[PDB]
């Protein structure tokens, strides 16, 4: 956030433009900056997009969903947001996205596959083909945003092309290409507390045993404005992580006492809120959703993650690397799980779990 | 973990139609979209003199009734937001909120020069500069106030584009 | 007023007045022993209470309850714009009203500051912005008055012909938006097209529907187009079948009566002390008329009745608006049949345009061209209270004039504010339906309102 | 919209009046003098968001 | 499968977790349907309607009253109950089922022999009425006095004045 | 195949029936939101729909299928119950009072001799159905609206229900049918021209129609008990609302317009004497005639639902229920001692035959 992202008011970038910037950082103020966020649209995109927009850098924003684009728009002043209809089957659309941009931030990457896309053609097949077309239209820099136990040689097909998708990136782009491991990243409408805060969540026995470093969303978008206005993060991996390790058993146990479902005896295991199931019954359900549902569920390579804890690869650089505090789970978990909850509409009297009581709490679910 | 991406495949506002699924999802795309476009539910939101130009749309005149048009109180039946009129500091957010509680789909036109940039009160300490700045905006009308035939030629704009909405057909070649 | 011990913010001890004697009980006792004997064990016997709930002064401690609240915000339709009413209700009995405005407001008195005379002229267009051409004429009427000036008889005439027809097309917006609030939606319909016959001559006059910058100070922007009148007579040989099938539904109908008859009482002391004015203040019994009051352009020269109430009552005014209806059709035939000929603005080229071909010859005439549109016209310093018959009431503003281009001050008086100002003092007593009756009553447009 | 002469010569001699006027101040004018000798302007933005319509 | 035990089933399970004053209004709405229902496909097709009829009008004024005496007290209050204890009851209480133990009469069926002697047909409700009105026409004045009563009784019991 | 095909037409031919009497319904109260839009824009001097299929007769289409295709509002998937129970009780009443509506003589799904009691009961589930929807709910114009709803109800209910029993009453009879075919010589139009201008306002109070609109009166409570409603639960509700317009309009042709029966006895003569009696085609034309005799007479009362929504204001609900306990039910029980009074004097008590 802050009132002016960057140190100076001047900018060279490595591709040898001058960038001088204008005003006090307002949204009519301007940095002088074009960059192109691919996959603006996404969770992290809305995220990375308003915080590059308000301050007035130029934003390219490739679609290829015409009703989510719109509310980007919103972000930045008149001419400041601007939109490509394109496909990472199409080479002209994203050539046109990186044609006048000097930063590209690519972030798309899916868990799953469909009928029309592999999890090779999207993790590699797409970072591949993006990092080349930003060379060849002389990008200053380019940031590539993997997982966080990316790994070349990995049992799971998703770390494994994320790993793999990291070394596509520096063999085209160059070793100048910056690249981000963030966590699993909460906030509003976030995928790793959404499946938290559902209450039908089938095997959850085996599915919520991982454990993780989860990290601040608007962390996450605040530490790629650094690295995108700071020159000196070129070449360099980010692995952007939270201090405190949680399990999603805990998390999940700690969410149903925010949510109050607790309140019955009885009403959270009537209702669904555990579902054992054996993990071969976990495996066929999966599988048959693949080709029968039409809408990403748990698939196969979800399930096989679920064993697999995060390693922090200690070799890479940190958010003090970048001048920053990582935020705590404890003192945003309650404002980001508060629309779940049940009666809340100051029925009698709110329970605001302050960062001090969700550790309680926390203590408390871990007590048998 | 190889893989071999197409470089010629077009866009989805320009992809021909090639197999029988193409044109399944297309017709399943139109019929839905021939609704939408019938069925104009703007909510009452009229705000300033930009309001009495969208009363006499629904005067037997232009009686936009014909066209399927009908004004709904409630945010929960309504699918396009009309703002018509100025947006105040005091109003924004009670705006947001109204706009939030819309169902999907939903689509906003903005009417006049005080919801399109400030208009007459652009430099006033308590008008906000454009209703874009709140919520997104799908059309926007000019004039002070749009006459009724320039706002019946808006939303004959938005319902042109929700004729060539491609929900579904995205779903299979996009997705 | 001050948190004391049995009645603050959170709760009260409430206790009566105590209408029977004080009777004194000593020596308590049963049949096994006295009171104090076992009085350690009776607080679980409820024969053994010596405090009776019946009593007039028995302590309870009640919560204080927030009486029933409903927002009749923005997103409403009767409220008609933006009014973020809020009533607190007993079931749908209305206890205490509070109008919350400035939805609307845009510091119009502000922006006028820094605009010449000429320039802050549309800004009065949007106060009512369906009466529009009367609220230009209050500005253009306090400039004259201030700059010594007069308009010649033709202007005059023409600020009166269509003064009235403002005036009807606001009783159309009025009456029928009332009565569509009401729940006959068909005469809106019907009236609505008699609307959009007289927009059209706003348009031909002066080129826009609704805002016409039209009347300004020194007379009017442009001439009437040839054969104006002709189509202004012809409108109105069938206006008067419009009002009457409006009457054939509303005026007679048992449940129209039902809805305005004994609602919203307004006593004629009550009236005058809210500054209520216009057809708030005649439904009362008042018969007070600025158009007679303080004549003013042209309405000295034409004839005209006054309707007056006797009950004060949302009936009441509904009839004297269609009144009005009628006697401004009456006016509008006069003026049709004695418009005089000559000059529509003032013969001063340092207060109105020269003509384009005269400009484009006559030196004299492009420097005064080039000044007016460059700099405005000086007005000599002083001060004003200028107030017209606006169909909502009594519009008056307060200009300040500094010997400047620009106005000092410009305080616009809105006949909306203060029966707005008035609606708790009306509206209590009477139902949830009763205040969508006494809003449309008061025809309040909030532009004017909040300006 | 801007007007020319029966010639194609535009009309406009930058005189900088309309944007005295504008009530709203839509109007923004930038002139010079033209390589002809002509006094022209280069720059003649209409904000029609701002635009009140008021033909002033 | 009578499919009404499934129904009970679920009624009972409901009436014991029950909380709040809108769920009881339900359960009693819960409880006439079925009663209708079976009244309706067995013995009385006129008392199934007659209880629609009258029940339905209680309900309505029934459910007005919670309205104007709802309390904030069971909304935010906490229960415990056990989803295993509320399931054991019920498995409990489904196992006897017999409301009686003549074990022939319940077991052994029985028929009825038609005859024509009735031809003057007509419904129940016709000859309920004919001896209502004319043998049993002492309680009918006697019900027609006690509604009188509940008129004076009810006004005095709310009215202020 | 063959034989197997053919008596298999005859395994499912009945289930047709119901499926062709469930469309035939379904048509009416599509085409009556058009009809009234139509209806209304004319006495209004505009056009109505006319630009949703050819001169609008898709415009009931268009309406359903684009609240069909919208997103339903509610705090979880889980919460169906809230915002669905209360819309499928009130469509399932009004469909299922249709069971004892006969086309023609012997035309209804139920025929039974409480037929009368049958369409009574069912349509009072379906005022319990509106108020499920104001269920602790926290939107204060739906809790306005379910207190409305229920001061309608005790307005109504004694009125219409003692009406039907009057009507009842003069043919000693609760079968909907019979009470058609007493009306051969008479209708009960012109004998009880009172009851059925109190018929027609119970109606209009209990499909809570304008004037009596206090329900979902826009300019008061926004939308009522339908303000937090949207797509599908809003569909059941403004379909089953629609069906009881077309049920009370059917009704009111039943009780004082002979039902079913010709205008003319010597025209419907003449028009079935063209077609053979032994052949199929007879009694095609004759259900045509005798659902169109009905549909004449329900037509006209559906358009003077549309007809006094366009001519009068709407009344406020505590005025209604001094009206109907004040003025209707003083007159109801008055002529519930007349019509008796008057057929024992002639020696004309009726019985059933
Ligand atoms: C057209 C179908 C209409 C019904 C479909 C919805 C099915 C829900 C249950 C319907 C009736 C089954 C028996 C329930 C009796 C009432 C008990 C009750 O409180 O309602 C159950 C409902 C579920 O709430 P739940 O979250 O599961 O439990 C509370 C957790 N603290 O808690 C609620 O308050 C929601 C109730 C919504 C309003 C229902 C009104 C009753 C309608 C009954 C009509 C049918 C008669 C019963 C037939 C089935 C008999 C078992
Ligand atoms: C459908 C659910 C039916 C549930 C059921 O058990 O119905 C029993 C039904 C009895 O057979 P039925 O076809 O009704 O008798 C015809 C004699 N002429 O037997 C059946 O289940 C047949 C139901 C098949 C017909 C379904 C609707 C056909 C029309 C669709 C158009
Ligand atoms: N907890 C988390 O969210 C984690 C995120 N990541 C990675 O961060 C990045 C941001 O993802 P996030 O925003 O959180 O959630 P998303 O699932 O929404 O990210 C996917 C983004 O990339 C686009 N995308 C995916 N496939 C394609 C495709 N074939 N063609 C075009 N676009 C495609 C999507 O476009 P569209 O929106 O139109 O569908 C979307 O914008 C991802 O790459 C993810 O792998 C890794 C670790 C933790
Ligand atoms: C009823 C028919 C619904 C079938 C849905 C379906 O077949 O969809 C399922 C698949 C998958 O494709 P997807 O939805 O893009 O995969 C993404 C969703 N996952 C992650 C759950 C797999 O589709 C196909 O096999 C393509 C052919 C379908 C054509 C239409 C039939
Ligand atoms: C009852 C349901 C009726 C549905 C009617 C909507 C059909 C529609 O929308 O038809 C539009 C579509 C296609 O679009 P097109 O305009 O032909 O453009 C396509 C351009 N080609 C022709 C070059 C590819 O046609 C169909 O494939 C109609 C098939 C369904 C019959
Ligand atoms: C089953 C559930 C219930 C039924 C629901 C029915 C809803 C109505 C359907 C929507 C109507 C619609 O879509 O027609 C409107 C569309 C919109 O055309 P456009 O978008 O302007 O482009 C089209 C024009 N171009 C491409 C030149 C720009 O016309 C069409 O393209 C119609 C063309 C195809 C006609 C094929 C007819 C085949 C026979 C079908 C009948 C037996
Ligand atoms: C009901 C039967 C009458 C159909 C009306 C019609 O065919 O309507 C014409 C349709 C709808 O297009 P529209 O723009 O709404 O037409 C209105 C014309 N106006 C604007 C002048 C009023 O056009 C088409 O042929 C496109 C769709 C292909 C044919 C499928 C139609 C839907 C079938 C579902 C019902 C059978
Ligand atoms: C009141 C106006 C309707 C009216 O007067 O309707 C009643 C009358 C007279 O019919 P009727 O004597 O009641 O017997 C009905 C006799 N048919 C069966 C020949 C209709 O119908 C008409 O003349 C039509
Ligand atoms: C014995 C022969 C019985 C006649 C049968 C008909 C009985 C009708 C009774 C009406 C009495 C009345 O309108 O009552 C009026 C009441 C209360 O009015 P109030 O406050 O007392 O003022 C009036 C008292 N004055 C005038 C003496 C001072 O409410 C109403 O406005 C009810 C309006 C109902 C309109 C419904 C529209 C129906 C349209 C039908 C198209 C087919
Ligand atoms: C012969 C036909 C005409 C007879 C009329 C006699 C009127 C007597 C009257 O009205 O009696 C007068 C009294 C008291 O008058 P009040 O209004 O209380 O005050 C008097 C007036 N003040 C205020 C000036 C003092 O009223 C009553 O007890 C009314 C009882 C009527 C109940 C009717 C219920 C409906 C039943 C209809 C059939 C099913
Ligand atoms: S744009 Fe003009 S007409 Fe519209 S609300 Fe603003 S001032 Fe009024
Ligand atoms: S500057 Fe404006 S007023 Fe002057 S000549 Fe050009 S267009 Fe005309
Ligand atoms: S019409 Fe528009 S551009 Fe011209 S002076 Fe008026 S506000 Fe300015």
């Amino acid at each position: 956030v802050s009132t002016f992202p960057l140190k100076s008011d001047i900018n060279i970038t490595k591709s040898g433009k001058t960038l001088l910037s204008v005003g006090q950082g307002g949204r009519s103020s301007r940095t002088g900056f074009t960059a192109t966020v691919f996959g603006g649209t996404g969770f992290l995109g809305r995220v990375v997009v308003s915080k590059l927009a308000k301050h007035g850098t130029n934003v390219v924003v490739p679609f290829r969903n015409d009703r989510a684009r719109r509310q980007l728009k919103v972000n930045g002043d008149l001419g400041v947001v601007n939109f490509v209809e394109f496909d990472i089957r199409n080479l002209k659309s994203i050539e046109d996205s990186v044609k006048y941009s000097d930063i590209v931030i690519n972030l798309i990457g899916t868990e799953h596959f469909s009928k029309n896309f592999s999890i090779e053609d999207v993790n590699i097949g797409a970072a591949e083909r993006i990092a080349k077309a930003a060379k060849e239209a002389g990008v200053s820099r380019l940031i590539h945003v993997s997982s966080y136990n990316a790994n070349p040689s990995s049992s799971s097909d998703f770390y494994a092309t994320k790993g793999i998708g990291e070394q596509v990136v520096r063999d085209n782009f160059g070793p100048d290409a910056t690249i981000v491991r963030p966590a699993p990243m909460y906030f509003r409408n976030s995928p790793f507390l959404n499946e938290l805060l559902q209450i039908k969540a089938l095997g959850g026995n085996v599915i919520f045993k991982k454990e993780v470093y989860p990290v601040h969303a608007l962390q996450v978008g605040e530490a790629i404005e650094r690295i995108a206005f700071d020159d000196a993060t070129a070449g360099q991996t980010y692995e952007l992580f939270g201090k405190e390790r949680y399990s999603k058993k805990e998390l999940r146990e700690m969410i149903k006492h925010i949510i109050h479902i607790g309140q019955r005896g009885y009403y959270p295991y009537s209702a669904g809120f555990y579902l054992p199931a054996p993990e071969p019954f976990l495996y066929a359900f999966a599988l048959i959703r693949q080709y029968i549902s039409s809408q990403p569920r748990f698939n196969v390579d979800q399930l096989k993650r679920s064993h697999i804890n995060q390693e922090i690869d200690q070799s890479a650089k940190t958010f003090t690397d970048l001048g920053m505090v990582p935020d705590e789970l404890s003192e945003y978990l309650y404002r980001y799980v508060k629309p779940h909850i049940s009666y809340t509409s100051q029925t009698q009297n709110r329970t605001v779990y302050s960062k001090e009581d969700i550790e309680k709490l926390r203590d408390y679910v871990n007590t048998p | 973990y190889s893989s071999d991406l197409p470089t010629d495949i077009p866009v989805l506002s320009k992809r021909p139609h090639t197999n029988l699924l193409d044109y399944t999802f297309t017709t399943f795309d139109k019929m839905k979209n021939w609704a939408r476009k019938s069925s104009f539910w703007p909510m009452t939101f009229g705000l300033a003199c930009c309001a009495v130009e969208m009363m006499h749309v629904s005067a037997p005149r232009y009686d936009q009734d014909r066209l399927g048009i009908i004004f709904r109180a409630s945010p929960r039946q309504s699918d396009i937001m009309i703002v018509a009129g100025t947006v105040t500091n005091k109003m924004a957010p009670a705006l947001r909120q109204v706009y939030d509680q819309m169902p999907y789909p939903r689509w906003v036109i903005s009417m006049g020069s005080c919801a399109n940039g400030g208009g007459y009160y652009h430099y006033s300490y308590s008008v906000v500069r454009g209703v874009d700045r709140i919520v997104p905006v799908d059309i926007y009308v000019p004039g002070c106030p749009p006459t009724s035939e320039a706002l019946m030629y808006g939303v004959f704009q938005l319902q042109k584009k929700m004729m060539d909405g491609q929900t579904h057909r995205m779903w299979y070649r996009s997705y | 007023a001050a948190q004391t011990k049995d009645n603050n913010d959170f709760y009260d001890v409430k206790t009566k007045k105590n209408d029977f004697f004080p009777v004194q009980v000593d020596g308590i006792e049963s049949s096994l022993g006295k009171y104090e004997e076992f009085a350690k064990d009776a607080h679980e016997w409820e024969s053994w209470n010596l405090q009776n709930e019946d009593h007039p002064e028995y302590p309870v401690k009640r919560t204080k309850i927030r009486h029933f609240t409903l927002n009749f915000g923005p997103q409403h339709p009767a409220a008609h714009g933006v009014l973020r009413l809020i009533l607190e209700l007993h079931g749908e009995e209305i206890l205490r009203s509070d109008p919350h405005v400035g939805l609307l407001h845009r510091g119009t008195e502000k922006l006028i500051e820094s605009k010449t005379y000429m320039q802050a002229l549309p800004y009065f267009d949007r106060l009512d912005y369906v009466s529009m051409m009367t609220n230009e004429q209050v500005f253009s009427l306090a400039v004259e008055k201030l700059l010594n000036l007069e308009v010649p008889e033709r202007g005059q005439y023409i600020r009166t012909l269509f003064g009235e027809i403002t005036r009807v097309l606001n009783h159309l917006m009025s009456v029928l938006s009332h009565a569509m609030d009401v729940g006959a939606l068909t005469p809106f319909l019907w009236g609505f097209e008699e609307r959009e016959k007289l927009m059209e001559f706003y348009e031909r006059v002066s080129g826009a529907r609704l805002h016409s910058a039209y009347v300004r100070p020194g007379g009017v922007s442009q001439d009437l187009p040839a054969g104006l009148l002709d189509d202004i007579y012809m409108w109105a040989t069938q206006f008067g079948d419009r009002l009457d099938e409006t009457e054939e539904l509303l005026t007679d109908s048992r449940i129209w009566k039902q809805r305005t008859i004994g609602i919203g009482e307004v006593t004629a002391e009550d009236a005058l002390n809210y500054g209520l004015s216009g057809v708030m203040l005649r439904g009362s019994g008042v018969p007070f008329d600025i158009r007679k009051s303080q004549p003013y352009d042209a309405y000295d020269k034409v004839d005209f009745d006054i309707a007056v109430g006797t009950k004060g009552d949302c009936y009441d005014r509904y009839l004297i608006r269609m009144t009005e209806f009628r006697q401004s059709l009456r006016i509008i035939e006069q003026c049709c049949n004695q418009m005089p000929p000559g000059p529509v603005k003032v013969e001063d080229f340092k207060v109105a345009p020269p003509p384009r071909a005269l400009m484009k010859e006559d030196m004299e005439a492009l420097i005064h061209h080039f000044l007016l549109y460059t700099k405005g016209y000086a007005v000599p310093a002083g001060e004003t209270y200028t107030a017209i018959e606006a169909p909502k009431g009594e519009m008056a503003v307060y200009v300040v004039s500094d010997g400047s281009e620009r106005p000092y001050r410009c305080k616009i008086r809105a006949p909306g504010f203060a029966h707005l100002g008035a609606f708790d003092h009306i509206a209590r007593g009477h139902f949830l339906p009763d205040a969508v009756a006494i809003i449309g009553t008061m025809d309040l447009v909030f532009g004017e309102v909040d300006r | 919209a801007l007007r020319r002469y029966p010639s194609g010569e535009e009309r406009c001699i930058a005189c900088k009046l309309c944007e005295a006027v504008c009530p709203a101040q839509a109007i923004t004018i930038e002139a010079e003098e033209r390589i002809d000798g002509s006094r022209r302007t280069y720059k003649y933005d209409i904000d029609m968001t701002k635009c009140i319509y008021c033909g002033y | 499968m009578n499919l009404e035990i499934l129904d009970l089933s679920i009624l009972g399970f409901y009436s014991l977790i029950s909380s709040n004053s809108f769920e009881s209004i339900a359960i009693l709405v819960a409880t006439i349907m079925p009663v209708i229902t079976e009244l309706w496909y067995n013995y009385s097709q006129l008392f199934a309607l007659l209880y629609t009829l009258i029940y339905v009008g209680a309900v309505v004024i029934l459910f007005v009253f919670i309205l104007s005496v709802i309390n904030e007290k069971e909304e935010y209050e906490y229960e415990y109950s056990g989803l295993f204890i509320l399931i054991l009851v019920l498995l409990l209480d489904d196992l006897d089922d017999n409301e009686s133990n003549d074990n022939d009469y319940n077991n052994v069926y029985i028929t009825d022999y038609a005859d024509w002697f009735n031809n003057y047909n007509e419904s129940d409700l016709s000859v309920i009425g004919n001896l209502l009105f004319t043998e049993y026409a002492l309680l009918l004045l006697i019900i027609s006095f006690i509604l009188l009563m509940s008129i004076i009784g009810l006004i005095l019991i709310v009215k202020k004045d | 195949m063959l034989n197997n095909l053919f008596d298999f037409i005859e395994y499912i031919e009945y289930w047709l029936i119901i499926v062709a009497f469930v469309a035939s319904v379904l048509i009416v109260v599509a085409y009556l939101t058009v009809a009234e839009r139509k209806t209304m824009g004319y006495m209004q001097r505009r056009l109505g729909p006319n630009a949703v299929g050819y001169y609008g007769v898709l415009m009931a289409v268009a309406d359903a299928l684009k609240l069909l295709s919208k997103e339903i509002v509610l705090p979880h998937n889980g919460d169906i119950i809230y915002v669905m129970s209360g819309p499928l009780i009130s469509l399932f009443s009004v469909l299922l009072s249709w069971a004892v509506i006969p086309f023609g003589p012997g035309l209804s799904l139920l025929d039974s001799e409480y037929s009368i009691i049958y369409l009574l009961a069912s349509g009072s589930i379906g005022v319990f159905g509106t108020v499920i929807v104001g269920w602790m709910s926290n939107s204060k114009y739906t809790v306005l609206a379910t207190v409305r709803t229920t001061a309608q109800l005790i307005s109504y209910e004694l009125v219409l229900t003692t009406v039907v029993f009057i009507i009842a009453l003069i043919v000693s009879s609760l079968n909907i049918n019979v009470i058609i075919e007493s009306q051969y010589n008479i209708w009960y139009i012109i004998p009880f021209f009172p009851l059925c201008l109190i018929f027609f306002i119970s109606a209009l109070a209990e499909t809570a129609r304008p004037p009596f609109d206090n329900v979902e009166a826009e300019s008061e409570l926004v939308s009522g008990h339908m303000t937090e409603l949207s797509a599908s639960p809003f569909v059941i509700f403004f379909l089953s609302e629609y069906c009881s317009m077309v049920l009370m309009s059917t009704l009111t042709a039943i009780f004082f317009f002979g039902g079913y029966l010709p205008f003319s006895n010597t025209i419907h003569h003449l028009i079935l004497n063209l077609f053979d009696q032994h052949s199929i085609y007879y009694f095609i034309i004759e259900g045509i005639l005798l659902s169109g005799y009905l549909a004449i007479k329900a037509n006209f009362f559906m358009f003077s639902f549309v007809w006094i929504r366009a001519a009068a204001p709407r009344l406020r609900y505590d005025l209604l229920i001094l009206f109907c306990w004040y003025v209707l039910l003083p007159i109801v029980f008055a002529i519930v001692v007349f019509a008796p009074g008057i057929l024992y004097c002639f020696d004309a008590l009726p019985v059933i035959i």
